């Protein structure tokens, strides 16, 4: 009865947690193979059998390796920031729509907006806590990212929301039963991927890491334990944001198998782009968000305010 | 009393907000930090009263809009502070 | 084709010499790519194409 | 730093991210090549030039 | 909510256990005065990271606070479209988005969106 | 029940907040409290719509002041206060003890949750936030929203004029 | 950008077989000498030099497609590091730095 | 489209899935080639022009080594 | 395991320092390790030094209370701000439990060098015999603690993230050695 | 030099087995540690992360090991920038005096267990500039070295062979099995 109900909710979260945690390990392998094939390389192929156990073969090393205690760092902050980076990455999954109920989440769309914003503090605190010049530049390079994508992100979500009528993610299924919103929203799909990259701090928007501009960005002063969680928390973001693209533009048939064939493909796209584009320039992004994306997104609210109004009169 | 069982806690929190807004901290930002602390508590009470009404919580948005502007304006004045004094310390201002 | 800003002598090649046309037929063509990620599109076709090649790796030491 | 090619030491004067002054500290790869050449026959000195502009 | 809080705590405990395993599973060696020194490309650092870091997007930084608080007023739109008067809802919404665009284009034309130079 | 424990934590975090000196210590204290107040407000309401909004609004303000803290008050100090840790921990457990032995039907707030409403209330069967946010965009209160718009846009003109971007960056000279 | 590094260093690997095949070292051939080169080319090298050259145009086109017209690539390079012609001469500049700014000079 | 027919063949000279797996586990690849010769120490040398130049000639190490 | 055994987190109790008798009945003659190593080698180069006993002690004698105060001044861990304070180890039994627990739990090596065997080393006062040769007989020139310790504890300093201006931390006062006569009175 | 076994003699030798400790442990506790010691070594062996030092003209041949022809990444070797996450350092080039304090520090910042590879003659023994007035005569003067890869520059395969030697050296560590005896 009701007492039993919440037990199942625990199982689902734990089941979803271990499954996501496992997948991000295998995603990292997939990233190396695919990125190893776009480049004419072969990719990890020796370890174990045909390279499949590679990511596990790395999780051993990052945990048998010593913690680093930076001399000039506020140790408690430096030590805790990895936890909340991983926690916020996993926690945002509880809003992922299931028809076999996991959590109701009316206003689920907002819950996305709150959680994704939090992911910046963990980078921000980690960089400042490390107390290294590069780490601080990485942190403040990450914050400036939020100032850019944050506002445009909400508006673009609002456009999708107008189509469905509510902030509950479940309704995306019903409206994408005949077709896919990709057709109606092609430029937004293309724009949305672009902002999605900023969310997860990937090439061409890789500024928090800032590899080859900063030595390793805000991660420059992390090691075995802390660095691992920072890494996993990174790829959990990709996996979710890839899924959130599949529920919005690609049917949202969560109970069908193909939905998971789609989910991996969008994950491939994220790796695919990393092997194509050079990194933007730190300012060109912020100009891009405010000069083009923000103006672009507002323009279609009118287009969808008119379209919904026009459609309302007929129906 | 009703006011003690339901409205005491937010008020006690509010006055603690003010006592932050007046205590002696070197940096002007310490005032801004405590500024939106108080606003957070004002929202809490205002949200108690608005919910005594069945459907009037929409006014929360009205309050939040003025909350950010005073913070946003409060932050602008700090910027103008820097580019005349060079620093925001309270003890750097002429005591008058 | 647009013209060259600087006339070219013999035995020399210029890299950025052609000017930009201002005919609507061309501005729209530039605009369309600038507006639908057209330049990046062919960049993505090329990289994906390399998935379908034999990688040049050697199975050292065998 | 990876972009420095393991030799360069730019002592930048950063006003935020913008650079106001750059001091290219050089000599991290000074191997007194031109003094060794003074001790070597012409043929023995030919390999030294493979190393310059490697 | 109360379900979510419980799982929020349960996850936080789980992730916390992960480093508490890492901190013990980690190889332990004597810490050196140089091992814990900061990383700044192998040369000692001139400047603490806690010096004042100049800012150039300060103006955008403030504008970001504003533009969000208008996101609080567009989000409710959808929820109240079936229930509101269409003229009032239509008129007000438009003159909400035109006001935003006009504000943006005004500053863009004034060059405030550009960074300090 | 957790409402009382939320009362204890918001009190506890407020006591320490009075004693913070380092700006980031203030910020961390404030950020933690913004979570609780956001959580607490949704308990006594028909929906958490406003907690989402409030949380989102303040997080915008949280980032910006770090950017200025990291530029103005970058070099400052912390001091663990054994008086403070004991005092908060002492009262915190003390307060938590009461919440277990409290007549927590009496401590619950009389504000009507969505379930607290009757079954006959026909207006409670619509969308979660339809009616409440409704007259924000209907005659005559809509003009208030319009008034904000100018107020916000006119604000946007105030910051650029106070700021005077062209006369340089900001440094803690 | 990463792929151009690998798409080109694959051709670079083929090219340093010709160094290895005439001199015996993939790098630092020590082949050119004051009296002329130190050995004749191996029999049949020139056929393989042709074979590499015949295919090298395609390799450079693919990198060009991904880089030259890329919108991001232009922004990361355009108007960054301008060298006016009169500045360059005074500086002892040479090579592409000299011809980058329009001077028609090639030793 | 028809690599399976090659794949089944690789198994047959391998000696069934059991010996095929150990081959894959050891050499990290399954390749068809003609035994050119056998050295004094048991290493078997294969060749197949089908593959491109670098991978054209390969060696099987003696079984007793095993890693 | 001497300048770290007193700077470690385990040795403290949240800011404190349980010392036997507050360390005021313990007198020590610590010697810099390099001087000891020099003694070993010098004894190796010489055959005259064979078959004899040598005592390797520093140049000065300090009360254990006096030393630990000086470290925490060097480490910027002064009582005024940091909150350092000295128990008497006999008063608190919690500390002895920590060692007993610490020894048992750790399989490889005690953490913070803390274990009951190490405690007894601290309590016992150095007893340099008269008439046994010292390293000065071997030609070693002993380094004083004031020369070396202030550089040993630089990486253990508290609030090391500060970037202090010059003069914002005042140079600590040196420790006061214990005169030979004073040791008679100190021990009654 | 110990020559390899003849085929007929080798035709009798038993299969080597994976672990270099064999399965001949007397007790359960020893045997479990031995197997558990393999698990560590299998981990560290698999993913060896160089630091991207790249000092001098060995550095170029340290790029071609990552090039598609040889593909260091096939072996789990992944280049990294920060010395904190880096596990191995490949000192490839001429370590001059001006650099020497910088290498020492960068090596120190690397967390244990850290292995060093010396590439080319320059980093091995000073190489072609052995007698120069501003060259450290081999990096082993400054940091411990675990593998020496000769060459000038070492061929790409030569370095690959060096890396595999480091995997085998890692594979046979006795970090746990020696704790038991300790
Ligand atoms: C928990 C204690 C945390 C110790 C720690 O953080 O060390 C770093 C740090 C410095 O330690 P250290 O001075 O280098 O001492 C080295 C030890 O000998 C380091 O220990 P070791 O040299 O003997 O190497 C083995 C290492 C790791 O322990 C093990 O080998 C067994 C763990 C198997 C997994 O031992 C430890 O780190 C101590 C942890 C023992 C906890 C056992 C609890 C068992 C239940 C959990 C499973 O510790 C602290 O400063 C404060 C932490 C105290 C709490
Ligand atoms: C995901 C990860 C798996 C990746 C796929 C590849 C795994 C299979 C493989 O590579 O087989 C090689 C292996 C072929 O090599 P082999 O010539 O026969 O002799 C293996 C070594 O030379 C002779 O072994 P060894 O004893 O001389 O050295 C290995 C050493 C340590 O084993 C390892 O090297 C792995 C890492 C350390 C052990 C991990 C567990 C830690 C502590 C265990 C003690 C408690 O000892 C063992 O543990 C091997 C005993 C087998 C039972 C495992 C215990 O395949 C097999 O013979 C058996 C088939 C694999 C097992 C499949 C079982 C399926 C069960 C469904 C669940
Ligand atoms: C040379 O030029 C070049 C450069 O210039 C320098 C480059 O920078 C680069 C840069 C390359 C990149 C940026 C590539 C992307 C790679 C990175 C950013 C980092 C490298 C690391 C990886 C790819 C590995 C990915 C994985 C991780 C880092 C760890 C993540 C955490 C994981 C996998 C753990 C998951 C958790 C789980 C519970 C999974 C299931 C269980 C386990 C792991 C348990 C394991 C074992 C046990 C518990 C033992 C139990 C035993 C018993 C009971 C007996 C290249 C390619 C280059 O060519
Ligand atoms: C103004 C806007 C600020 C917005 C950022 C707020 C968070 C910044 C906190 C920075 C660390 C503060 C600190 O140093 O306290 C140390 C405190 C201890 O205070 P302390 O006074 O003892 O530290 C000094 C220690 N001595 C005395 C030895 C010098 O340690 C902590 O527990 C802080 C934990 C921080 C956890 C990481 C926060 C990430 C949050 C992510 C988003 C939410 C999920
Ligand atoms: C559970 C135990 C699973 C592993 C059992 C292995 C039994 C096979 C015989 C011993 C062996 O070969 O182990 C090593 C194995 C394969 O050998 P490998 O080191 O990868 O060399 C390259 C091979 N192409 O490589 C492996 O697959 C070992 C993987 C074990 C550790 C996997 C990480 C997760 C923790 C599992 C516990
Ligand atoms: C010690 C204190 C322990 C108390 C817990 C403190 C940690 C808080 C973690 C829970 C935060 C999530 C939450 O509580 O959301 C509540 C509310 C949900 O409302 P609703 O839309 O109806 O969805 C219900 C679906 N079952 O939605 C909201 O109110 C907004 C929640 C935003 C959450 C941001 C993520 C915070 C992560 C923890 C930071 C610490
Ligand atoms: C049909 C609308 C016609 C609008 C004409 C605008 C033509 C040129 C726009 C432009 O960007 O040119 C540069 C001009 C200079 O403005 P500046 O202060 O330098 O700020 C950065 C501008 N990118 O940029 C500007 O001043 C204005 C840029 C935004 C104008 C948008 C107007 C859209 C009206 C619909
Ligand atoms: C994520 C995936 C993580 C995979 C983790 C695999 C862990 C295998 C554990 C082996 C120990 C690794 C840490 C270590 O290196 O400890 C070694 C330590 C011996 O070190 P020591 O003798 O003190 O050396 C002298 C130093 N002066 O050892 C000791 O002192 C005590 C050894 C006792 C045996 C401990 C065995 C622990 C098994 C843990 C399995 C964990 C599974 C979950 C992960
Ligand atoms: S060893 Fe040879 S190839 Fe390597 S850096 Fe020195 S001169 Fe160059």
């Amino acid at each position: 009865m009701f007492y039993m109900e919440f037990i199942l909710s625990l199982i689902g979260s734990l089941l979803l947690i271990i499954c996501v945690l496992v997948s991000v390990a295998f995603l990292t392998l997939l990233e190396r193979k695919v990125l190893g094939y776009i480049q004419i390389r072969k990719g990890p192929n020796k370890v174990g059998l045909m390279g499949i156990p590679q990511p596990f073969c790395d999780a051993i090393k990052l945990f048998t390796k010593e913690q680093t205690y930076p001399l000039l760092s506020n140790y408690l902050s430096y030590y805790i920031s990895p936890i909340f980076s991983l926690f916020l990455s996993l926690f945002v999954w509880m809003c992922m729509p299931f028809f076999v109920k996991l959590y109701s989440f009316n206003l689920g769309g907002l819950f996305f907006l709150c959680c994704t914003s939090l992911g910046v503090y963990t980078v921000m605190v980690a960089g400042w806590s490390s107390n290294s010049n590069y780490a601080l530049l990485g942190g403040l390079r990450a914050v400036a990212q939020t100032i850019s994508y944050e506002v445009s992100l909400a508006l673009i979500l609002l456009s999708f929301i107008f189509l469905i009528g509510s902030y509950n993610m479940i309704y995306f299924f019903f409206y994408q039963v005949y077709m896919w919103f990709l057709i109606i929203l092609f430029p937004m799909a293309l724009v949305w991927v672009s902002i999605s990259l900023a969310e997860t701090n990937r090439t061409p928007f890789d500024f928090a890491e800032g590899e080859s501009e900063l030595v390793s960005g805000f991660n420059v002063e992390y090691s075995s334990g802390g660095f691992a969680l920072i890494f996993m928390a990174e790829y959990a973001s990709i996996l979710f944001m890839s899924m959130l693209f599949c529920v919005i533009f690609l049917g949202c048939d969560v109970f069908n198998l193909l939905f998971y064939m789609k989910l991996t493909f969008i994950s491939f796209v994220f790796i695919w782009v990393r092997g194509t584009l050079p990194r933007f320039r730190y300012d060109k992004l912020m100009y891009l968000a405010w000069k083009c994306f923000l103006s672009f997104s507002l323009n279609y609210l009118l287009f969808f305010i008119g379209f919904k109004i026009l459609l309302f009169s007929l129906l | 009393m009703i006011m003690i069982l339901y409205w005491s806690l937010p008020m006690i929190l509010f006055i603690l907000g003010l006592f932050c807004f007046v205590s002696n901290r070197k940096h002007l930002l310490s005032m801004l930090l405590s500024l939106e602390f108080i606003v957070l508590m004002l929202f809490f009470m205002l949200f108690i009263y608005l919910n005594m009404l069945n459907y009037e919580s929409y006014f929360s948005m009205m309050f939040l809009t003025f909350s950010v502007c005073e913070g946003a304006l409060g932050l602008s004045i700090l910027v103008s502070m820097i580019r005349t004094h060079g620093n925001d310390y309270f003890q750097s201002f002429s005591i008058m | 084709e647009p013209k060259d800003i600087v006339e070219v002598p013999k035995g020399y090649v210029y890299v950025n010499n052609k000017e930009l046309s201002m005919e609507f037929a061309d501005i729209t063509d530039r605009a369309a790519s600038t507006m639908f990620f057209g330049e990046l599109l062919r960049g993505f076709a090329v990289t994906l194409a390399h998935i379908f090649k034999e990688p040049a790796t050697i199975n050292y030491p065998f | 730093h990876p972009a420095a090619h393991g030799v360069l030491r730019l002592v930048l004067e950063l006003d935020g991210e913008t650079v106001m002054r750059a001091d290219p500290h050089i000599g991290l790869l000074h191997r007194g090549t031109e003094k060794l050449i003074e001790y070597k026959t012409y043929t023995q000195a030919l390999p030294y030039f493979d190393r310059l502009d490697y | 909510m109360f379900s979510i809080i419980f799982i929020a705590l349960l996850i936080l405990l789980i992730t916390t256990i992960v480093m508490f395993l890492a901190s013990i599973l980690s190889k332990k060696a004597l810490i050196d005065r140089e091992k814990s020194s900061p990383f700044e490309c192998g040369f000692d650092p001139k400047s603490s990271s806690r010096l004042p870091f100049s800012l150039r997007f300060f103006l955008i930084t403030i504008i970001f606070l504003i533009f969000d608080v208008e996101i609080a007023l567009i989000l409710p739109m959808i929820i109240i479209m079936k229930y509101s008067n269409i003229m009032i809802w239509t008129i007000t919404s438009i003159i909400f988005i035109l006001i935003l665009l006009i504000g943006l284009y005004h500053e863009w034309n004034q060059g405030m969106l550009n960074w300090s130079n | 029940m957790i409402q009382l424990m939320l009362y204890s934590l918001i009190i506890t975090t407020s006591i320490i907040f009075l004693n913070m000196i380092h700006p980031l210590a203030l910020g961390l204290t404030l950020l933690i409290q913004t979570i609780f107040v956001c959580l607490l407000t949704g308990l006594m309401t028909k929906s958490f719509w406003y907690s989402y909004i409030l949380f989102l609004i303040f997080l915008g303000g949280m980032l910006v002041l770090f950017i200025y803290v990291t530029s103005l008050a970058s070099n400052e100090m912390f001091n663990l206060s054994m008086k403070l840790t004991l005092f908060s921990s002492l009262i915190l457990i003390f307060m938590l003890i009461l919440s277990f032995i409290m007549d927590k039907t009496s401590s619950s707030l009389f504000l009507m949750n969505n379930d607290m409403q009757s079954i006959i209330n026909m207006n409670s069967y619509f969308m979660e936030n339809s009616l409440s946010l409704n007259k924000l965009y209907n005659f005559p209160t809509n003009f208030i929203t319009i008034l904000l718009m100018n107020y916000l846009l006119i604000t946007l003109i105030v910051i650029v004029k106070i700021t005077k971007l062209f006369k340089g960056p900001i440094r803690m000279m | 950008a990463l792929t151009p590094f690998f798409w080109l260093f694959e051709e670079r690997e083929k090219m340093m077989e010709f160094y290895e095949r005439v001199s015996g070292a993939r790098m630092h051939a020590a082949y050119i000498r004051p009296g002329g080169v130190s050995l004749d080319m191996p029999l049949g090298l020139m056929d393989d030099i042709y074979e590499f050259a015949s295919k090298f145009a395609e390799r450079l086109d693919e990198v060009e497609d991904v880089l030259t017209t890329n919108r991001i690539w232009v922004q990361r390079t355009e108007d960054i590091g301008i060298v006016t012609a009169e500045e360059a001469l005074n500086y002892g500049f040479s090579g592409v730095m000299l011809r980058g700014s329009g001077i028609k000079w090639d030793l | 489209i028809n690599r399976l027919t090659k794949l089944f063949q690789m198994v047959r000279e391998a000696g069934g899935l059991k010996q095929a797996y150990l081959k894959l586990y050891r050499n990290d690849d399954l390749k068809i080639g003609t035994l050119v010769g056998i050295d004094k120490y048991g290493n078997k040398y294969f060749e197949n022009p089908y593959y491109f130049y670098g991978r054209n000639r390969w060696i099987e190490f003696a079984p007793h080594v095993n890693m | 395991r001497f300048l770290r055994y007193y700077a470690h987190i385990w040795r403290r109790q949240f800011r404190s320092m349980p010392l036997w008798h507050k360390g005021e009945k313990t007198v020590k003659q610590p010697v810099y390790v390099s001087d000891v190593a020099q003694a070993i080698i010098n004894a190796a180069k010489d055959p005259d030094s064979a078959g004899r006993i040598y005592q390797a002690v520093g140049p000065k004698r300090y009360q254990l209370s006096e030393l630990v105060d000086w470290f925490h001044r060097l480490m910027r861990k002064d009582q005024k701000r940091w909150g350092y304070m000295r128990y008497d180890m006999r008063w608190d039994p919690t500390f002895l439990l920590k060692a007993k627990l610490n020894s048992f739990i750790c399989p490889g090596t005690p953490i913070g060098g803390l274990h009951p065997a190490r405690i007894e080393r601290e309590a016992v006062t150095d007893k340099v015999l008269t008439g046994v040769p010292t390293l000065e007989d071997l030609g070693v020139t002993l380094t004083t603690m004031e020369q070396q310790v202030p550089w040993e504890l630089r990486p253990y300093r508290a609030a090391l993230y500060y970037d202090a201006e010059l003069g914002e931390f005042e140079t600590p006062s040196p420790p006061k050695c214990i005169e030979a006569r004073d040791e008679l009175r100190l021990f009654a | 030099q110990q020559t390899l076994p003849v085929a007929e003699v080798a035709q009798n030798l038993p299969k080597k087995g994976y672990s270099p400790f064999g399965t001949k442990q007397s007790s359960v506790a020893e045997w479990s540690l031995a197997r558990l010691d393999d698990l560590l070594n299998w981990g560290r062996k698999g993913s060896i992360w160089p630091l991207t030092f790249g000092l001098a003209c060995c550095a170029v041949e340290m790029m071609h090991i990552a090039a598609p022809r040889y593909d260091m990444d096939r072996y789990g070797v992944v280049f990294r920038a920060s010395p904190r996450q880096a596990d191995v350092i490949i000192v490839a080039g001429t370590l001059t005096n001006k650099m020497a304090p910088a290498l020492r520090k960068v090596y120190d910042q690397m967390p244990e267990p850290r292995w060093v590879i010396s590439m080319g003659s320059c980093a091995n023994g000073g190489g072609y500039y052995h007698y120069s007035y501003s060259v450290v005569r081999g990096c082993d003067r400054i940091i411990p070295v675990d593998i020496y890869v000769p060459g000038c520059p070492p061929t790409a395969e030569a370095l690959m062979y060096g890396v595999l030697q480091l995997q085998k050296k890692v594979k046979r560590m006795k970090t746990l099995q020696m704790w038991y005896r300790k």
